[PDB]
């Protein structure tokens, strides 16, 4: 299952 | 920051004339990823050939698998034309039915 | 036995071209199962294997979600590399991400990943605790003090431990039939006419999975390398894979030479002569 990051570097 | 490409130029299954298999060109270890890679037969770029989804190794390095069916003869050259920034000119590997 | 899940995600700016590539691939073990591709003609996440072929529109539906999300923010995380580093903004560069999990055959974690990387060198990596970051340069601890205050490791964390465990149990299940299994190499030696001094050995490894291979040439029970040629591991395509080291060796000796062979499907190595 593909799971996100949350925001940028 | 530049890795240049490993080509090999392979059969799926062991080749024997008269039986239809297909023709392999692998590419890897390359970096970046834009790269130019065609199946030749006779010189002549084929057309229905088709290729694995861009992915990449430990070190990041990417490779990719390009693919066509294929019956070999005993006169048909086949082999793997592939460019890349990391290459002055194309590379043309010949397909050898033991290497 | 161990098995794993992986995502290979993928993102190059293109200025001048237009919106930067995208692209995420998944593996379990040596296995694609999926895909998203920016580039294809309909974007979404699709099947790459055909026991995934079963899980309906809910599964489809919220992983295409969950990677335009990422695409989104891999968008912006090029341009921020890109100040970070005071890179002119012409210039095409990439943003690559690997994450998953390694469970060993007790089906518990062994291993979780997060780790990105910036023009193909290494950026930021979530240490094996899953609660500390590895920063490569100045500009990835910028990055890393953002991601430690944000509280990220123990969101990646909860992922790594739960979801991602989980998933994998569910398509080594889907995929029973050819995920389970593992196929001992077929390997040989071949003669090659060198000069009228020496000669070439090619030891070959065939048909074989999972792709983790040794393969090595010892002359009179020592070891030699520095002289070998060993090509890597390639797929044959049909969910195999293949592998050859060859050795320039002079004429009459050839017997005097041992291919050595490990393998997940070889209980006991293999060792090959001419």
């Amino acid at each position: 299952y593909y799971s996100i990051i949350p925001h940028s570097i | 920051i530049q890795r240049t490409p490993k080509i090999q130029v392979y059969s799926r299954h062991p080749a024997e004339n008269g039986k239809s298999n297909f023709l392999n060109c692998y590419v890897s270890g390359f970096h970046p990823s834009d790269i130019e890679v065609d199946l030749l037969k006779n010189g002549e770029r084929i057309e229905k050939v088709e290729h694995s989804d861009l992915s990449f190794s430990k070190d990041w390095s990417f490779y990719l698998l390009y693919y066509t069916e294929f019956t070999p003869t005993e006169k048909d050259e086949y082999a793997c034309r592939v460019n890349h920034v990391t290459l002055s000119q194309p590379k043309i590997v010949k397909w050898d039915r033991d290497m | 036995g161990p098995h794993s899940l992986r995502y290979f995600v993928t993102a190059v700016s293109r200025p001048g071209l237009g919106e930067p590539r995208f692209i995420a691939v998944g593996y379990v073990d040596d296995t694609q199962f999926v895909r998203f591709d920016s580039d294809a003609d309909n974007p979404r996440f699709e099947p790459r294997a055909p026991w995934m072929e079963q899980e309906g529109p809910e599964y489809w539906e919220e992983q295409t979600q969950r990677a335009k999300s990422d695409e989104q923010w891999f968008r912006v995380s090029l341009r921020t590399a890109q100040r970070y580093y005071n890179q002119s903004k012409g210039g095409s560069h990439t943003f690559q991400r690997m994450f998953g999990c390694d469970v060993g055959s007790d089906w518990r974690l062994l291993r979780g990943y997060h780790q990105f990387a910036y023009d193909g060198r290494d950026y930021i990596a979530l240490n094996e605790d899953l609660k500390t970051w590895t920063a490569a340069d100045t500009a990835a601890l910028i990055t890393r003090r953002k991601w430690e205050q944000a509280g990220d490791a123990e969101y990646y964390r909860a992922y790594l431990e739960g979801e991602c465990v989980e998933w994998l149990r569910r398509y080594l299940e889907l995929g029973n039939e050819t995920l389970l299994r593992t196929d001992s190499p077929k390997a040989h030696v071949t003669y090659h006419p060198r000069s009228q001094v020496d000669v070439t050995l090619r030891c070959w490894a065939l048909g074989f999975y999972p792709a983790d291979i040794t393969l090595t040439w010892q002359l009179n029970g020592e070891d030699l390398t520095q002289d070998m040629e060993l090509v890597e591991t390639r797929p044959a395509g049909d969910g195999t894979f293949q592998k050859w080291a060859a050795v320039v060796v002079p004429l009459g000796k050839e017997q005097n030479y041992t291919c050595h062979v490990h393998h997940k499907g070889l209980p006991e190595p293999l060792t090959l002569r001419w």
